[PDB]
RNA sequence: UAUCCACUUCUUAGAGGGACUAUCGGUUUCAAGCCGAUGGAAGUUUGAGGCAAUAACAGGUCUGUGAUGCCCUUAGACGUUCUGGGCCGCACGCGCGCUACACUGACGGAGCCAGCGAGUCUAACCUUGGCCGAGAGGUCUUGGUAAUCUUGUGAAACUCCGUCGUGCUGGGGAUAGAGCAUUGUAAUUAUUGCUCUUCAACGAGGAAUUCCUAGUAAGCGCAAGUCAUCAGCUUGCGUUG
């Protein structure tokens, strides 16, 4: 097609949700340094706000930041359906929701301290290992 | 009753059927045209045949090729066999002899194989 | 199981037949299986 | 001497007829077109996604064209999905079911396909015409 | 909590109503069919349960099968399960639900590997 | 090989097949050295190449030659090998053929 | 009833092997050469072709209405 | 007045052959319509064993296999004509099968 | 799947042909033979296995027979059942394989080519077609008891057009969690399939080692058996070569 090339106006290291991005890959790549969002869920927040994909993550403005940040909290009302989550149809709440970069891991030992407080029989094996191996 | 001219043409578990017949000058092959072969590199090797007797032979007769069987380039194969095949057979019945041999001795010039099929086929597993 | 020789092992269960294999190798050409090639 | 999608290539075909489902756009687009995947042999979205739409109906009036009739899974096979199952290998896997309903409603509520009555979606003379004068502009325009 | 639902109004309705909150593995498990003996194993779990003395643990209810999913009328209850050779005297709490009753109860002591004196000692005599 | 040859067609050259049979020639190996037994401690002898094996490994070392070139860098198979083949075309020692060619050279007036 | 051709053909073959091994084994001092069966419409009809046949019919047919009931129950016939 | 199809089956091609020569010029003799005998081709019933049934050595295999020939003559006759020819017709090695309907 | 006619050029069932190392030239007591060239569909014994007679096997059982040697004749369960667990548990060694370490490539669209097969009765196999569902699949019908329908198995590798640029990357997909479906009476030590997320080692591999001379190695998928559900197990087939 045409190139567009502009005077400046580019970040290498941008900063979103409290976690760090590169402004040099497209936007969904930079997507995927952040933990609990690859590609494909990516991708469809993306494509939701009508962003074009083909052009690059450096020259994001702020209001297209701040509306993937609005999509991301609450997914579902901007046609973004059950499947694609990760926290689906929990034991806690009965809800669904997508979980964040600073939350897989409350998620993940929110698991493995409910399978120690169950007493199942996959707590105590993967605390023996953890306790084995690390030892 | 037009005079038509059927011969087949084989290669690797693949025969093309060609019928020669008489008419405006035209060649399709499954239904698609010669400039347009699945394989694009495999079009020159289809385009052999015509090029290697002459371009104003084909005015008068129209070939309709139908092949199953094989893969890609064993059907490109089969169907340049078919057409060699068809147009040595239509210029032996109808057309004189002396010109199917000038047509036959520019085949055998080039390509051996456009006139008898493949001598490779596939070997017993040697239990 | 194979009704020949208390066969528990070695069965082919092709065809409903359920002869073991040491029983099959003999008794082939009394069903029709014979050696061509 | 007359003209057919017969003569023409394949990938000119379905850029002109996606080009004019595009500037025409007399079709039904649902929600979803920008959700979907292609199959479930696929693993990422298709990159045109505001086009990739009319680049399967065109696909799909191109191979109703060339046969009697065809069924869901004829689509199904024709696309043919390939996964990378993790360690596991290529496999053949069969296309999304409902990509090819809606294209093919969306196609009969136009009137280019219709339903033969051997149980499959055959060609219409309207979708004759139309695809025969596609393929006359698509000759006229390597003039 | 369970769906977001309070505990207390949890242990008052009747299995088809814990099927409609139900995961899919527990629908599809209710939807072919049980066997007749977890009748009587809740009929005598009711029974224990009826002659528990009060702010104490009830009678123990002891268990066999391994494959049954936990369904709440036994909260408070306590049960034993066999492994195969003993029994695991489990208590019921409402936050294990949704779960087999054996995975509560282990099938083997585990393998030990660091351990070197014990595996030295034992090789087979060389004289 | 379509895509090379319309590379050496761009590479200011009008005969891309006189300089494919150019670097065939002189990417010939003219004297080569064998493994003779010799009694444990092995020494190596002259000897000479057939010229049917002399175009197999001109061929060979040709492509190996690309294909190293061709491995971990964007440039591509077209480029490398064209490359390669005008590097060979004339006597330059930049290419990998050359450099092996005249290797086994020196080997070969070395164990004589 | 109602075997898919090729195993009903093997199973067929097996009908003949079955019952030439059991004539082989159980009538071998009656002069056992080999046997033809017939197929009709009505019923099943074996031909006992046996060298030695006044023992194969004994008093009122006492060992043919045997080797027909050793026919019948082992065999799964009405 | 009734259409009847038989279709013969045989491992054999000798027998397979002079059943369906022997239907042929019985049927020809007495003028009754029909077609020729029209040739399936042979299905060829391939399977698999081992040569080491015990072992020892290294796994090699072979191939044990069967012919099976398919015959079908169409053939218009009256109800007697084709239950005498039925009740002849019946060797051994040689299937025949008689279908009534034409659907 | 009959509007009629012709044919088997291709498909196929056959009868025959043809090959007998034919001819030539070297080599050889110039004797049977061997090698090179021409012709030939086939000219290494054109390529492959079964079959005998013979001497040797304490090899295996036949639920075969002979007042046969051994130990008790039975509170032993070597007979029956009922449930629950396994055989997959993991510092590890060895071996057979799969996937990769990438740009002859990963991803997205389009082009699209096979053959060996197989398939249901007193049951429920192969499944066409239509609706729903992102998909997994569900559902409603229909065809085939089979060269007829699945099926032209429109398979994959491949072909083109766009995305990616050498950055453990968008290569790789181990591990793990959540949800939805299917088979099974029963799926937890997760049967299997789908969606999202997690994106672990691993920058062409040492000592050594396996297989192979033409439609052959290698890559690639498909079919048949194990089959209730899945293959990375085995045998074949076909594509490129
Ligand atoms: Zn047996």
């Amino acid at each position: 097609s045409l190139v567009v090339q502009e005077q400046g106006s580019f970040q290498h290291i941008l900063r979103l949700l409290n976690t760090n991005v590169d402004g040099n890959i497209k936007i969904v790549y930079a997507l995927t340094t952040i933990k609990g969002v690859g590609r494909r869920y990516s991708n469809l927040v993306c494509k939701k706000a009508d962003v074009d994909l083909h052009k690059r993550a450096g020259e994001l403005t702020q209001e297209e930041l701040e509306r993937i940040v609005q999509i991301m909290q609450n997914p579902t009302h901007y046609k973004i359906p059950a499947w694609f989550l990760n926290r689906q149809n929990d034991i806690t709440d009965g809800k669904d929701y997508h979980t964040l970069a600073n939350n897989v891991e409350s998620k993940l030992r929110d698991d493995l301290e409910r399978l120690k407080k169950i007493r199942a029989h996959r707590g105590i094996r993967h605390f023996w290992g953890l306790r084995v191996r690390g030892q | 009753a037009v005079p038509s001219v059927q011969t087949f043409g084989k290669k690797k578990s693949a025969t093309a059927v060609a019928h020669v017949k008489a008419g405006k000058g035209l060649i399709k092959v499954n239904g698609s045209p010669i400039t347009l072969v699945e394989p694009e590199i495999l079009r020159f090797k289809v385009y052999e045949p015509l090029l290697l007797v002459g371009l104003d032979k084909f005015s008068n007769i129209d070939i309709r090729v139908r092949v199953t069987g094989g893969g890609h380039v064993s059907q490109v194969y089969a169907i340049r066999q078919a057409i060699a095949k068809g147009l040595v057979a239509y210029h032996q019945k109808y057309v004189d002899e002396q010109s199917k041999n000038e047509l036959k001795k520019a085949f055998t010039s080039y390509d051996r194989t456009l006139l008898i099929a493949d001598s490779r086929r596939p070997e017993p597993k040697k239990f | 199981q194979c009704r020949v020789c208390s066969s528990h092992t070695g069965l082919i269960r092709k065809y409903g037949l359920n002869i073991c294999r040491q029983c099959f190798r003999e008794k082939a050409n009394d069903i029709g299986f014979n050696k061509f090639r | 001497p007359g003209v057919s999608v017969r003569d023409v290539a394949a990938q000119d075909f379905i850029n002109a007829y996606a080009s004019f489902l595009q500037r025409q756009g007399k079709l039904e687009v649902p929600g979803y077109v920008d959700i979907v995947k292609t199959s479930s042999g696929n693993e990422m979205p298709p990159q045109d996604a505001e086009g990739w739409f009319y680049k399967r109906a065109a696909s799909v009036a191109r191979h109703i064209y060339m046969r009697k009739q065809v069924g869901v899974g004829k689509l199904n096979k024709l696309y043919g999905g390939a996964k990378s199952r993790g360690v596991r290998p290529y496999k053949h896997i069969d296309a999304s079911g409902s990509i090819n309903r809606k294209v093919l409603q969306a196609l009969e509520k136009i009137g280019i396909v219709e339903i033969s009555p051997k149980g499959g979606r055959r060609i219409s003379e309207n979708g004759q015409r139309d695809l025969d004068r596609i393929a006359a502009q698509t000759l006229e325009e390597d003039e | 909590s369970y769906r977001g639902v309070d505990l207390e109004k949890l242990l008052e309705m009747s299995t088809e109503d814990f099927v409609k909150l139900a995961p899919a593995r527990v629908r599809r498990r209710f939807a072919r069919g049980m066997t007749s003996k977890p009748a009587g194993f809740m009929k005598k779990l009711r029974a224990a349960k009826l002659a528990a003395p009060e702010n104490e643990k009830p009678a123990p209810v002891r268990t066999h099968m391994r494959n049954m999913i936990i369904v709440p009328e036994m909260i408070g209850s306590v049960v034993g399960i066999y492994n195969g050779k003993a029994f695991n005297q489990v208590e019921i709490r409402p936050e294990m639900l949704g779960h087999y009753l054996g995975e509560f109860s282990i099938t083997y002591t585990p393998v030990r590997h660091g351990r070197a004196g014990a595996t030295t000692s034992r090789f087979i005599p060389l004289k | 090989i379509k895509h090379t040859l319309d590379i050496i067609n761009v590479l200011t050259d009008q005969n891309p097949i006189q300089v494919v049979v150019d670097a065939i020639t002189n990417t010939g190996p003219r004297e080569d050295t064998t493994r003779v037994g010799g009694g444990g401690a092995a020494r190596r002898q002259a000897v000479d190449v057939s010229p049917l094996r002399r175009v197999n490994q001109a061929i060979a070392l040709l492509t190996i030659g690309a294909r190293e070139a061709a491995f971990r860098n964007i440039k591509t198979i077209a480029e490398t090998l064209a490359e390669e083949l005008i590097n060979a075309a004339k006597g330059s020692s930049t290419s990998y053929a050359i450099k092996k060619k005249d290797e086994l050279e020196r080997v070969a007036k070395s164990n004589r | 009833a109602l075997i898919s051709k090729k195993r009903k053909l093997v199973a067929d073959g097996v009908f003949y092997a079955e019952l030439n091994e059991f004539f082989t084994r159980e009538l071998a001092e009656e002069g056992y050469s080999g046997v033809e069966v017939r197929v009709t419409p009505t019923k099943t009809e074996v031909i006992i072709r046996a060298t030695r046949t006044q023992d194969v019919l004994g008093e009122n047919g006492r060992r043919i209405n045997e080797l027909t009931l050793l026919v019948q129950k082992r065999f799964k016939y009405a | 007045i009734i259409k009847i199809r038989i279709t013969l089956t045989s491992t054999k091609v000798k027998q397979l052959e002079n059943v369906s020569s022997n239907i042929v010029k019985n049927a020809e003799q007495h003028n009754l319509v029909k077609k020729g005998p029209v040739r399936l081709p042979t299905k060829v019933l391939k399977i698999s064993t081992r040569k080491t049934p015990n072992g020892e050595g290294s796994k090699t295999w072979e191939t044990y296999e069967m012919r099976i020939h398919k015959r079908y003559i169409d053939l218009e006759a009256p109800v007697q004509i084709v239950k005498r020819i039925t009740q002849i017709t019946i060797e051994p090695g040689v299937d025949v099968e008689v279908v009534v309907a034409s659907n």
